């Protein structure tokens, strides 16, 4: 075995193809499964894994009432191959309310918070074994990405967080070699609020698109030099803005530099990546509450910020149905560096009051080069007949 | 009301095709197949072939196969059928009709397929007379 | 494909007296059966389907029987209004959907 | 490890010996099992895999009522070891409400249609990632095999449908390698309706035995060449024809070349294969309905249109049981390739209304060159005692 | 990988020490458990597995009904490591209501017996594919040893029964290799009825101890040769006889050639083995039913057919509690093949008429040249309390 290293050239995409569903919330109605939520996808050079965040729990269960809050001392970071749902044989990784993992091509690293929320803890498990931790810096809710770490050379990368959601927070990226800590760097650049990045390998380096709860109704991004620890940042270009809430189309608006200051408290987590000059992006199809989901490409949306001429518009979930956090993942192919995605279907209290809980489904979509038609794959369970 | 209303009469010449057309007056085009059945002068009713409205999947009766095509639109929500190559005995009175029927799987066929409301009839005639 | 043969093929009987119907199938329907009445220079319209319950057109005085690859309808205390055309339909599974021949009623007044 | 090439002689088979059972609905009446349709049997070097279409639930649970449906946005593929039934710990490895699997020697490949009616898409996933797509070229149910696909030398081909099940219809074979498509043909001879195709390896070619919805109640033949790509087509010679519905054994007749215009509309999916100028089949007991399963060998049936000459019967499923489906695949022997087959027992809704759902067992035989008795093997569930 | 060949000296037993238990009922009040009858024990070179004929249904279940039949279309052969109960994830790898299994150093070998009572099959599954058949010789109840096959060099052998349970039977041993039959041997010497023998490797032979259902409450012996196909046979001449029924202990006689004519009919399956002159052996506590488990030593018992003189003995279950059928296994350590066996609890009907069910737990015991103590280790359900 050899660390991973991407070096390949990324995929000629024309759009997404599906490529896995769980049916977790239907299944739950005469089975034992978990309630979690921010699930996530990563790969090991063989398959692909699903990870989420359980409640110490399963859904027809009495443990299963008041399930809305983020953070309690039983959150679990649950594990799976991909197509296998979360039944009582799964496998719980570590104590965590908030996680990151990745695999570095010999073995997986994943990174766990838990603690009081003003005194929290960070974990660093590599190869089944703990080999590092560290304390919350500025005493007020640690966090980091709800999705993949990034790592090239057998050194990872991973973004976290402490201090306000609604004013000035403490960014820090830390560098790690299997699961010792080799190097902090402080954020830099011209993004002011920085949560839940969704990053991908662009070798040599490595890109994060984020989430701005302050300012931004468009998303920041973070570049991060891996052979000498630099950082940079900035905001997506495009016209066409990827965060919610935010502005119509005919109205809303962009800056390469700067938060817009267009609805821009609050937010979702969410993606875009670079194609030449386009953008490729996903988001939820109404402006204003986490319903549908849509994705397409913006020309020259990484570069001109007055663009709004969109092509290649698909349809995932149509615009009656719930959706919630969406990330990327990369997978190497023979040739080229592909790139896929996933959505969380939220279904629940407190929006569905017919139940006691909350939990999530979810579905997963890659990158083609070839042809494709037309859907809606929704989460499909009908909460008027089901366990309350 | 729902219910279908149809295209006025024709007279055609031999070698020609015709189009007939057929639209619900409450704009109601669920997934229910709209099918076409003729009846020639003192003579029993006749099954042409039908489409669903909104998942588009046509079928036609085996003696009109090559001749007939059918074809749908929500916005004038509106069915059309053009029957080509015409002759004397096509002359007919075609009607617009509403199944029971609104989803063909691939395995076990069709479900419910008997016709529950009729439009006006059209009189179609063939001749080369004035 | 599947024939459908209907008898009598004229039936003529007084007002005020039981009328009945029938229609065969050359292969079993299993109840996959309509009739429909046609009144003169008129569109036909649904009397009974699934071989056994009558649309809202028309009231108990209309009846219908059978199964497999016998049918019959039957028509109580004939009236004035019943001098029509009547056919039977199959719709078992698969095309084509072939109606019977059709049987004629016409009033014995005085 | 290196790709096969199946390119041993076909093993001296004098009938078939019982290999296994699932009983899948008499332990859904005390277990989480999934509801399903539409399975099929294949083999990697090591051991068999029985695969399913799901239906997005297990069988004790609200979700399992109107499950007639053959096409929705929740079907998923099933895949296990043969004899492990579909409990919830059970893989989902595609979203399909159509599909075909093949192990090449050194990976699977699954190809997998989803999407709606009049605008579908395939996937074709090979080593468990996504490689290639394409787009329905008709509009009208693009569709494929319901069993297994052939691989020779590194290239698997599938065959796909697009068009009405009641007239004319394109036919497409694809020619695949690691999950790229390489080459397209479209279907020639005189073969007028292709559905559902039963394949197996005949070493240089494929062979692919048919359903004809249209006009055949005699089965469709489709031969394939691997190295230059060419397709030719015909019907299968027997008097003693494989299709339900169909004629009597005192009157059926049918056309090497033709469909026999007798009951020819509708079908089920099937098998047959050559044994020199004599032929092995299987068909349900009755002309008219899906019941009992019985096998048979018919003397010159390969070659000669007019032979009724039928020898070596056996019941697998007697005339007062449900069967379904049934289909071959292919096992590689010490010194010869030997044939096997399986059978769907379909049980509830149309026929049996005590429920409210449509499910399937399965039962599977191989063929011996040694001896054999005699028996049945049915379903055996009890609907009247079992969940509604 | 090499075949086994069994060439270690028997290890120096001074009695029986404990190694796994089951506890299937008491799980069964409250989880999803298989029924089953006619337990065993066998061990690949890593690791032992347990096996047992299922009913096709879990306990708590409609289908559980009337389970006390032994022959029915829905019997499976169920294969798990040792210690993991049948729960709904365990392998079916056979149809059968007989059976047989072995590890010949490189691969699993099944015998499975299925069909009508008077035309029944034989099927040979090697390598996880079936490779031979063979029909019933007698047309009445052919049949197998519910317990494990001996393989030496590559080749196996298992004892086959066919014909009447009282009076004269044919009895046929066949060779197997990887799943062939090369050779067959008609039964031979005084022996006169042979049912369920329990077998074991004496290199360079084997050596096997059976029922006589017909006339011996003495058991017989079958010794085989694999080099030459050679079979003897003769009774075990120790006056402590091993059937049930039987004479009490103070009235008891056998004779090393015949059946000794004292309550000969029926029978219980069981095991012995020869330790120089002396022989180890179990039996049922009580004379005339199933209840209670004892084994102990007899002196001088493998050769003089007056012996009464015994020693070493110790309960296994006491007088109050069920039993059933028992068997030997063989396990190869770093210098010697040590001897070890497995015992039956039957409960339920017909005796138990608490509930609707018949099924079985296991509890396993091995030879130790240590030291031991005193214990008793029942089944342990409440058939009071749990569901009927
Ligand atoms: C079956 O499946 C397939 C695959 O999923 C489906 O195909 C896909 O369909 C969607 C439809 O949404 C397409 O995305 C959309 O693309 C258009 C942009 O492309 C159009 O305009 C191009 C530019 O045209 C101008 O300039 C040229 C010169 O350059 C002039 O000639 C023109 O006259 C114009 O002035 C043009 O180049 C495109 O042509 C190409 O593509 C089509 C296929 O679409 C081919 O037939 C052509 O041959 C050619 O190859 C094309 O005409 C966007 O406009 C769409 O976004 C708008 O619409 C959304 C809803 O659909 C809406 O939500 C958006 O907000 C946005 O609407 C706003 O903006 C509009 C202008 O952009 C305003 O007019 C509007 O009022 C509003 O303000 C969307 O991005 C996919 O590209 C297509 N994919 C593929 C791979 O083909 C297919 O539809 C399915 N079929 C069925 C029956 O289900
Ligand atoms: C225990 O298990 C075993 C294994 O499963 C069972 O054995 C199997 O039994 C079935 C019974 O169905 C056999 O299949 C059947 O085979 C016959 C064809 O074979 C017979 O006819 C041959 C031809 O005979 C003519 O020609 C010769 C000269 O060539 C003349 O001498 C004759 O007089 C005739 O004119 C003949 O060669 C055969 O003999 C051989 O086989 C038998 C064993 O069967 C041996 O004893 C012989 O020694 C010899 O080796 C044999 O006599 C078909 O006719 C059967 O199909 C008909 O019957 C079906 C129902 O059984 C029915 O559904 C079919 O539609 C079909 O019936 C139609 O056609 C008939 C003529 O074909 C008409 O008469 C009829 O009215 C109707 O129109 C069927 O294919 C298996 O071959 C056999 N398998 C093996 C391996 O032996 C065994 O039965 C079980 N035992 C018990 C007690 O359960
Ligand atoms: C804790 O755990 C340990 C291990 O499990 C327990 O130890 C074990 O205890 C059992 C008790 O059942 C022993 O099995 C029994 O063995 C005796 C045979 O052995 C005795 O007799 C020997 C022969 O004696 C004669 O000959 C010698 C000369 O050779 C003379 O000196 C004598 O006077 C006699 O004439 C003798 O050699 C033995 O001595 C050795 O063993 C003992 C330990 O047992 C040591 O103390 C000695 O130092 C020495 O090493 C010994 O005295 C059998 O008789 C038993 O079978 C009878 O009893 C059964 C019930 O117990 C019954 O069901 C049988 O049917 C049978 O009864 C019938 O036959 C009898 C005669 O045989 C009749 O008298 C009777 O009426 C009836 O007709 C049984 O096989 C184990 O050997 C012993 N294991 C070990 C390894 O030590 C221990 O008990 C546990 N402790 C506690 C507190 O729980
Ligand atoms: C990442 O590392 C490569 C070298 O390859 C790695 O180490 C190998 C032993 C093996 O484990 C591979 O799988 C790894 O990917 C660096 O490339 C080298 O760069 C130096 C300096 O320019 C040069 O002297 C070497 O010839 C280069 N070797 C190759 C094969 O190109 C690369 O620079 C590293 N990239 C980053 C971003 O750290
Ligand atoms: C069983 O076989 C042995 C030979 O060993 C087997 O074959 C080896 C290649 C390897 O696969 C081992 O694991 C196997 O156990 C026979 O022993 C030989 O006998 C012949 C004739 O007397 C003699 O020429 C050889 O030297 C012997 N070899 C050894 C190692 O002793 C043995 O006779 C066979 N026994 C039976 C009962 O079949
Ligand atoms: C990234 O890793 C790959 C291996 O996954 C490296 O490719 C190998 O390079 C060596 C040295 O030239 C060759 O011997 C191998 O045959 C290559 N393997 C493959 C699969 O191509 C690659 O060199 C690395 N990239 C960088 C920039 O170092
Ligand atoms: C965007 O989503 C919101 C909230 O889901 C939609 O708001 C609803 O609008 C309808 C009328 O159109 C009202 O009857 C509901 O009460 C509203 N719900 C809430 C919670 O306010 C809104 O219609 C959507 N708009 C678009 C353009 O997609
Ligand atoms: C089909 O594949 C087999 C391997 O499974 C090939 O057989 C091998 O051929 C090579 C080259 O002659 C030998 O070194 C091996 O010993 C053979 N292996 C076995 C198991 O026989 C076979 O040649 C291939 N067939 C064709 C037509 O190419
Ligand atoms: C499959 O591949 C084998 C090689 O593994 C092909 O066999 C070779 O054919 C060429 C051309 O005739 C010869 O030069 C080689 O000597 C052959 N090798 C062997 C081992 O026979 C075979 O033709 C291929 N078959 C198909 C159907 O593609
Ligand atoms: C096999 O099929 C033929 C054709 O349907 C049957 O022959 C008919 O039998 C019925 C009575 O059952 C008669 O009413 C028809 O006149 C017959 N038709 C012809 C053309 O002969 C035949 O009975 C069937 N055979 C069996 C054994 O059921
Ligand atoms: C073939 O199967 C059909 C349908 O399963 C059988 O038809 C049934 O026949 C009996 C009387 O024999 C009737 O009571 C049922 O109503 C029929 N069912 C249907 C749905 O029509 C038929 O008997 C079978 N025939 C043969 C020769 O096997
Ligand atoms: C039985 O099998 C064993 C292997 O399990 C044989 O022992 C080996 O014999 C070879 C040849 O002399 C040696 O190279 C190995 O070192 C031996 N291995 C061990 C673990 O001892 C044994 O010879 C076989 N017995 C017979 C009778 O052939
Ligand atoms: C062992 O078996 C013998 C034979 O059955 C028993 O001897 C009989 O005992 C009964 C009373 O229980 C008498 O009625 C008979 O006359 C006896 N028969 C003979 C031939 O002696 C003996 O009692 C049994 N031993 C034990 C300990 O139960
Ligand atoms: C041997 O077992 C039998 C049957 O389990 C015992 O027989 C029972 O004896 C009691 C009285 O002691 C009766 O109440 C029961 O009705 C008997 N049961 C049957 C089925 O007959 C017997 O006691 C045991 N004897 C010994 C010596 O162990
Ligand atoms: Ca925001
Ligand atoms: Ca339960
Ligand atoms: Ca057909
Ligand atoms: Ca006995």
């Amino acid at each position: 075995a050899e660390y991973r290293n991407w070096s390949k050239p990324q995929c000629d995409i024309t759009g997404f193809a599906p490529f896995s569903k769980d049916n977790s919330i239907r299944l739950s109605a005469g089975g034992d499964i978990w309630v979690t939520r921010e699930p996530y996808v990563s790969c090991d050079p063989d398959k692909c894994y699903q990870f989420a965040l359980g409640q110490g729990t399963t859904l027809n269960n009495v443990h299963s009432n008041n399930t809305v809050r983020d953070r309690t001392p039983y959150r679990t970071l649950l594990m799976n191959e991909l197509g296998v749902p979360f039944h009582l044989g799964t496998k719980q990784v570590c104590i965590a309310w908030s996680s990151s993992s990745c695999h570095d091509g010999k073995a997986w690293l994943h990174v766990c918070i838990t603690g009081d929320d003003k005194n929290a803890t960070a974990s660093f498990i590599y190869n089944g074994r703990l080999v590092d931790s560290v304390v919350s810096w500025s005493k007020e809710i640690l966090r980091t990405q709800e999705s993949e770490c990034v790592c090239i050379n057998g050194t990872c990368t991973v973004v976290m967080t402490d201090g306000s959601a609604s004013g000035k927070a403490d960014t820090k990226i830390l560098f790690i070699e299997e699961g010792k800590i080799v190097h902090t760097s402080t954020l830099s650049g011209s993004a002011q609020h920085v949560e839940e990045c969704s990053c991908y390998p662009r070798y040599p380096g490595v890109r994060c698109v984020c989430r701005d709860n302050w300012k931004g109704s468009n998303r920041p991004i973070v570049d991060i030099n891996i052979k000498d620890h630099s950082i940079v940042s900035s905001y997506v270009c495009s016209g066409l803005v990827g965060d919610t809430p935010r502005k119509n189309d005919s109205s809303s608006s962009s800056h390469c530099l700067d938060p817009n200051n267009e609805e821009g408290g609050h937010g979702v987590k969410g993606w875009a990546f670079d194609d030449g000059n386009d953008v490729w992006m996903g988001r939820t199809i109404n402006e204003t509450s986490r319903l549908g989901y849509e994705t397409f490409k913006v020309i020259e949306g990484w570069s001109n910020p007055k663009s709004k001429l969109q092509i290649n518009r698909q349809v995932i979930v149509d615009r009656g149905n719930r959706s919630g956090y969406s990330g990327i993942f990369s997978v190497e192919g023979k040739s080229c560096i592909n790139r896929c995605f996933y959505v969380e279907l939220i279904r629940g209290r407190k929006e569905e009051t017919e139940v006691l809980w909350t939990s999530n489904s979810i579905v997963v979509f890659c990158g083609t080069s070839g042809t494709y038609g037309t859907g809606s794959w929704p989460d499909g369970a009908d909460l008027n007949l089901m366990p309350i | 009301q729902v219910h279908l209303v149809q295209s006025g009469a024709e007279v055609k010449e031999p070698g020609s095709s015709v189009t007939v057309s057929c639209k619900a007056s409450g704009g109601s085009f669920n997934n229910q197949a709209i099918s076409w059945v003729r009846q020639a002068p003192g003579q029993g009713l006749e099954w042409m072939g039908g489409i669903f409205p909104i998942s588009g999947t046509p079928t036609s009766a085996q003696r009109f196969q090559g001749r007939v095509t059918f074809t749908a639109d929500e916005s004038t929500t509106t069915v059309y059928m053009d029957l080509s190559s015409l002759r004397s005995d096509d002359t007919a009175v075609y009607y617009c009709a509403r199944a029971g029927s609104d989803y063909f799987n691939r395995d076990l066929g069709w479900e419910n397929y008997y016709f529950a409301s009729w439009g006006q009839g059209t009189l179609v005639t063939v001749s080369s007379a004035s | 494909e599947i024939v459908m043969t209907q008898s009598p093929a004229t039936l003529s009987l007084s007002s005020g007296e039981r009328a009945t119907l029938s229609c065969r199938a050359s292969r079993s329907v299993s109840s996959n059966l309509a009739w429909y009445q046609q009144k003169p220079g008129q569109a036909p319209r649904l009397l009974i389907y699934d071989a056994s319950t009558r649309a809202t057109g028309f009231s108990a005085r209309f009846a219908g029987s059978g199964s497999g690859t016998e049918f019959t309808l039957t028509i109580s205390s004939l009236q004035s209004e019943d001098s029509a055309i009547y056919y039977c339909q199959q719709y078992n599974n698969w095309p084509p959907w072939t109606f019977g021949q059709g049987t004629k009623v016409e009033i014995k007044r005085t």
